């Protein structure tokens, strides 16, 4: 039993972890061209702001199914249940 | 196409003239017409650089 559970916390971890090093970076490359959109042509603001929130949907749509998984991992898990 | 940048030449007298003789009122007929705006800029009150 006790196996099962260690490494469904290590499964919760990668999860969660990978998901927020991916968001992070994606968000710095992102948002650091948005600023240098917005320095160029500060009357567009308005509109690269929503097309920069079009793209953020894209970028954390599998991190938010991960930390989705992860939270469900955590309680009521579904693999203790398997053996 | 940059309106990043605005050059000081795009926001708010040279004179030529001749070296030698023999001019039909060349020289004086753009004096005349100088003067006119010389005149106007120190009714303005405005300083002039030649």
């Amino acid at each position: 039993m006790e196996t099962v559970v260690g490494l469904t916390a290590i499964a919760v971890a990668l999860l969660i972890g990978l998901g927020a090093l991916g968001t992070a970076i994606g968000f710095g490359l992102l948002g650091g061209k948005f600023l240098e959109g917005a320095a160029r042509q500060p009357e567009m603001v308005p509109m690269l702001q929503v097309k920069m929130f079009i793209v953020a949907g894209l970028l954390d749509a599998v991190t938010m199914i991960g930390v989705g998984i992860a939270l469900f991992f955590t309680f009521a898990n579904p693999f203790v249940g398997q053996i | 196409a940059n309106p990043e940048y605005r050059h000081p030449f795009m926001v708010e007298y040279i004179v030529v003239s001749s070296d030698r003789g023999l001019c039909g009122g060349l020289n004086i007929n753009l004096f005349k017409s100088l003067v006119k705006d010389m005149s106007g800029y120190r009714e303005q009150g405005a300083e002039i650089d030649l």
